[PDB]
This record gives C-alpha cells, sequence and structure tokens, in this order.
RNA sequence: AGCCAGGAUGUUGGCUUAGAAGCAGCCAUCAUUUAAAGAAAGCGUAAUAGCUCACUGGUCGAGUCGGCCUGCGCGGAAGA
C-alpha cells in the first residue's frame, strides 16, 4: 500500500528536486526520510543510489524496505564511470568479467529474484553491453 | 468520417460492416478511423 | 498446445508421482506472480532443480497423467485443481508452505481436495515428524 | 517415391490439348532408354501439389499407368506462362 | 533516368506487342514480381517502384531490376498539325508481355518481399502477381 | 469469440533532457526466480498510476481459421 520503486543518489538526503514529493507529496514530510535515509545510507557503501520503499497506514508510522542500490551503478563504481558512454556499441570504453561480477553481487542474496549465480553473472553482463562496456 | 473510395484497416479495434449496399470501417476508439467507402 | 510436449508432460507426470509422495492441491483462482516467485525462491533456495509452482491443470490431461496410480483421481482433474509434487519426506511442510501460498490474501477457493497422499480422510492431515 | 495414376491419351495436337487443359487434365510424356516414348495425361490438382514440394523434382516417381508400375523421373517442365498452372512434363525413364 | 547510353537509330516503329513472354522463371533472386496484364512500363515508371521497394525494404538484400527501357517513344508537341515529320523523341519505354518477371530480390523475408512488391506494384501501370523461386 | 481469471527481477538498461520507470528514442536484447512470465507491444502520460494485451488455467461443448484458383455480382460512377 501507497509505495513507488524510485530514488535519486543517496549522497545527498532530503532529495527535494530529483524525487521528493515521490517520497513526502503526501501528509508524511521528509524529515524522517532525511534522517533515515542517512542512517541507512551508513551501511552500504557509498557512491551508489540505497532506494527506499515507503509503506504507511492510518497511524503516520511505519517501516520502509531498505534495499541494495542497482547493479547498473555497482557496475559504475566498479568500472570508475558515472556517465558511460552514449550510444553504447559505438566508441569503445571497457570490458568486465564474471568474478568480479561474483564480488559485486555476491551480497544481493536478500534482494535478487534468483538463485542461479551465472544468471545474475550473464545478466549483469548484459547491462554491461547495454552500458557500453561489451564483454 | 473520410469518405474514401479503397476503405481499409487502420488497427485492430476497426471493424469493416455493410450497411446499405456500400462499405464502412467503424472503430470503436479513435473517430479518425471511420470509413466509407463512397 | 503441441502433441509430443503433451506426451513429454505426461511422461514427466507419470514420473514425478512416481517420485513425490507430497503430490499436492495448489488451488489458485487468481494465481499471483509474487506467491509464484517464493514458490520457486524457496525451490531453488532448499533444492535443486526439481520443484516448480507446475499448472498441467488439464481436464483430461491429470486423468492421463493419473493411470500410474491414484486410479480415483480423475474427479480431482476439473473444476480449477491444480498439482505440486516435491519428494524429501512424508508429506513435508512444503506442502504447508504451498498452502499459506494459496492463503496468503488470496480468494479463499483452495479447499485441499486431498491427492489421496495417505489413503486417509479427506481432512487436512499435518501429522509429521518435525 | 510418388504414386501418380496416369492415363494414356488418344489423340495429340494442339485441339486435344487445349480441350484436356480445360477439362483439368494436363498431358506429359515419358521417354528414356530405348523403349519407345509414351504419351500420359495427369489430373492437374495431384501434380500440382505434387511439385509444390521440391522431393518431386528430386526422387524416382512412380507412375501407375494401366495397372503397370513404372519408375521414371521428372525432367523438364513447362509451367503456365502467367498462372500457376502446369503445362506440360518431360519425364525420363 | 533509365535509357540506352548510344543507339544505332533515334526513332523507332510503333510495333505492336503480341504473344507471351520469355522471362518468366524467377533466375537470380528469390522473390520475384510477374506481369500478368500487358502494357509498356516507362524509365519514370521503373525508377518510380525500384526506389519505392528500396524504401520498402531499407536497402538490405540484393533488388534486380530485369527488364530496361530501350524502346523510344516519340511525342509531337501541341499546336503543331499532323504532317511534317515524325515528332521528336521524349522518353523511353519497355514493352511488357504477360509473364515477364520485373524485379527480384533476396536476402528479405517472404513476408517482407511481399510488403515491398505490393508497395513498388502500385507504382506500375500493369496489373502484377508476386511469384517465388521453384527449383 | 465471449466468459471467471491471472501477468518480473538484472533494472527504474548506459544515455540526457528534467525524473528515465514502456513510452524520449538510439544501442543493446537474454538467464530464468519459469502456471505463462514482454529489459514490457500501443495509448496519452510532468517519471510519478495504470488500462489492457503477449501467454496459461477454468467454463462451454462442434467445427474453426487464412490463403490460392475461380463463376456471377458490389463500391469506384458527376452535366447541362
Ligand atoms: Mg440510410
Ligand atoms: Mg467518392
Ligand atoms: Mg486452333
Ligand atoms: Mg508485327
Ligand atoms: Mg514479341
Ligand atoms: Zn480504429
Amino acid at each position: 500500500q501507497a509505495y513507488v520503486k524510485l530514488q535519486v543518489a543517496a549522497g545527498m538526503a532530503n532529495p527535494s528536486p530529483p524525487v521528493g514529493p515521490a517520497l513526502g507529496q503526501q501528509g508524511v514530510n521528509i524529515m524522517e526520510f532525511c534522517k533515515a535515509f542517512n542512517a541507512k545510507t551508513d551501511s552500504i557503501e557509498k557512491g551508489l543510489p540505497i532506494p527506499v520503499v515507503i509503506t504507511v497506514y492510518a497511524d503516520r508510522s511505519f517501516t520502509f524496505v531498505t534495499k541494495t542500490p542497482p547493479a547498473a551503478v555497482l557496475l559504475k563504481k566498479a568500472a570508475g564511470i558515472k556517465s558511460g558512454s552514449g550510444k553504447p556499441n559505438k566508441d569503445k570504453v571497457g570490458k568486465i568479467s564474471r568474478a568480479q561480477l561474483q564480488e559485486i553481487a555476491q551480497t544481493k542474496a536478500a534482494d535478487m529474484t534468483g538463485a542461479d549465480i551465472e544468471a545474475m553473472t550473464r545478466s549483469i553482463e548484459g547491462t554491461a553491453r547495454s552500458m557500453g562496456l561489451v564483454v | 468520417m473520410k469518405v474514401r473510395a479503397s476503405v481499409k484497416k487502420l488497427c485492430r479495434n476497426c471493424k469493416i460492416v455493410k450497411r446499405d449496399g456500400v462499405i464502412r470501417v467503424i472503430c470503436s476508439a479513435e473517430p479518425k478511423h471511420k470509413q466509407r467507402q463512397g | 498446445a503441441l502433441n509430443l510436449q503433451d506426451k513429454q508432460a505426461i511422461v514427466a507426470e507419470v514420473s514425478e508421482v512416481a517420485k513425490g509422495a507430497l503430490s499436492a492441491v495448489v488451488a489458485d483462482s487468481r494465481g499471483v506472480t509474487v506467491d509464484k516467485m517464493t514458490e520457486l525462491r524457496k525451490a531453488g533456495r532448499e533444492a535443486g532443480v526439481y520443484m516448480r509452482v507446475v499448472r498441467n491443470t488439464l481436464l483430461r490431461r491429470a486423468v492421463e497423467g493419473t493411470p500410474f496410480e491414484c486410479l480415483k483421481d480423475a474427479f480431482v482433474g476439473p473444476t480449477l485443481i491444480a498439482y505440486s509434487m516435491e519428494h524429501p519426506g512424508a508429506a513435508a511442510r512444503l506442502f504447508k508452505e504451498f498452502a499459506k501460498a494459496n492463503a496468503k490474501f488470496e480468494v479463499k477457493a483452495a479447499a485441499f481436495e486431498g491427492e489421496l497422499i495417505p489413503a486417509s480422510q479427506i481432512d487436512r492431515l499435518a501429522t509429521l515428524p518435525t | 517415391m510418388f504414386t501418380i495414376n496416369a492415363e494414356v491419351r488418344k489423340e495429340q495436337g494442339k485441339g486435344a490439348s487445349r480441350r484436356l487443359r480445360a477439362a483439368n487434365k494436363f498431358p506429359a510424356i515419358i521417354y528414356g532408354g530405348k523403349e519407345a516414348p509414351l504419351a500420359i495425361e495427369l489430373d492437374h490438382d495431384k501434380v500440382m501439389n505434387m511439385q509444390a514440394k521440391a522431393e518431386f523434382y528430386s526422387e524416382v516417381l512412380t507412375i501407375v499407368v494401366d495397372g503397370k508400375e513404372i519408375k521414371v523421373k521428372a525432367q523438364d517442365v513447362q509451367r503456365h506462362p502467367y498462372k500457376p498452372k502446369l503445362q506440360h512434363i518431360d519425364f525420363v525413364r | 533516368m533509365l535509357q540506352p547510353k548510344r543507339t544505332k537509330f533515334r526513332k523507332m516503329h510503333k510495333g505492336r506487342n503480341r504473344g507471351l513472354a520469355q522471362g518468366t522463371d524467377v533466375s537470380f533472386g528469390s522473390f520475384g514480381l510477374k506481369a500478368v496484364g500487358r502494357g509498356r512500363l516507362t524509365a519514370r515508371q521503373i525508377e518510380a517502384a525500384r526506389r519505392a521497394m528500396t524504401r520498402a525494404v531499407k536497402r538490405q538484400g540484393k533488388i534486380w531490376i530485369r527488364v530496361f527501357p530501350d524502346k523510344p517513344i516519340t511525342e509531337k508537341p501541341l499546336a503543331v498539325r499532323m504532317g511534317k515529320g515524325k515528332g521528336n523523341v521524349e522518353y523511353w519505354v519497355a514493352l511488357i508481355q504477360p509473364g515477364k518477371v520485373l524485379y527480384e530480390m533476396d536476402g528479405v523475408p517472404e513476408e517482407l518481399a511481399r510488403e515491398a512488391f505490393k508497395l513498388a506494384a502500385a507504382k506500375l501501370p500493369i496489373k502484377t502477381t508476386f511469384v517465388t523461386k521453384t527449383v
């Protein structure tokens, strides 16, 4: 009830321009959002949009979902890139490996709906080949 | 209603039907699609 | 929808009614992908690949996946009844996991038709070692 | 390995051939070897449905003519000029 | 457009157009456009149908133009009396009999060949049908 | 054909405007975690929400679907 799957980068909290009222348009304001957003951003390593998923009941108290950041941006910090490459099969920018993707996706056991390791591996390699890093 | 001399289905919702001896295309969604062979 | 795939799924269903003593009524009417997601996530988490949320629930493909055993389980064919089999234990609590899958916010049309597991009464039997 | 039923055609010319093509039965010939050629006529339905699949122009055919089977091979076909129709078929024994 | 770069004689007879065609079989490609009617194509109509079918298949796979205009058709001007010589040579036609395969195509699906030859057949004066290769 | 139904993770693909979520398209383009599952096929979406559908089961109980050769017709068809 009353949820969204959308977040901007967790290096900034109380993010009123990019998402903002996407989390606190309603009667719930953004003060517990920014406080506990920093409190959950301290857990997962930085440089990542660490997304929050809101629930609510008729008492204005709840416990959100603290999910892992996208593997898109885990590959971003893995390759040092933020704006990777426009038109991802024209210019050459790099190539990544299954072991490094295992090192990135070893901790996603409570976020991924996949009980296959090589599925996550070649799926994030396809993410890389859509990124610009043709494996 | 565009009174074409060759009616032709333009989506999936369009249905070709025959009133009065002429052909018509009647559409449920888009009223631009409605045609008549005249 | 295709003949040899229907025959090989008949072969898979008679091999798996050979395998599992836990054949279970899963009776969805409004079958949710997230109940399928937990039923497949726990399948991959505490099994290998053998477990599914299999729907081969045809009115006369159940009756010809039958004739290994349970030859009075053809009337459990029609009227929206589904089958899920799983091996280890005499009707292990993954039966109750699929039952909680058919009971999580669902439309109340599960009713546990029975599958003739112990040749016992029609009611729910949760008598297990645990 | 197809079995086509033929019939021995009596008279040959422009006229009887066009009359056969009107009456749905295109003519054909069987030559080959030292024996004489033979003047057969076939239905059009069966042989167009056979020559659709491309094993007809490939393998050994078999013609039931007068009861007696003839092993034969399709050689050279004249089609219609502007239609999906057959005109004549050269067969080699 | 499509004209012979050199000819023996400038102006040719009219001539009739009777008899059946020759190029009935689809020799080169795989999918051909067979003219079932009888008439004269021109250089304008051949270039129009070729650029239409090139737009249709989006320049993938080979096109074949089989008939080429080489018979000049002349036109006397306006406000000119009937005498005083055969008129000036204006444009070039190509005679088509029933059965002539005009365009061929390969390196395309069958259905895309159907759509392309429909799109180019609606810019030609003679009624045409579709045809495929046989063995 | 109706009819009771259900219908993604990687991810919300890199981008680059502004938020990139199906819609802003290019370039990608698969492993299922597989009842069936679309990096969703469209729509107007301020991205925010979805509607469906692709497919699968229920129900129902005799044919149904789309191409070719055709015969006769239909529209195209307005003038003192
Ligand atoms: Mg009226
Ligand atoms: Mg009109
Ligand atoms: Mg004569
Ligand atoms: Mg002459
Ligand atoms: Mg000639
Ligand atoms: Zn319409």
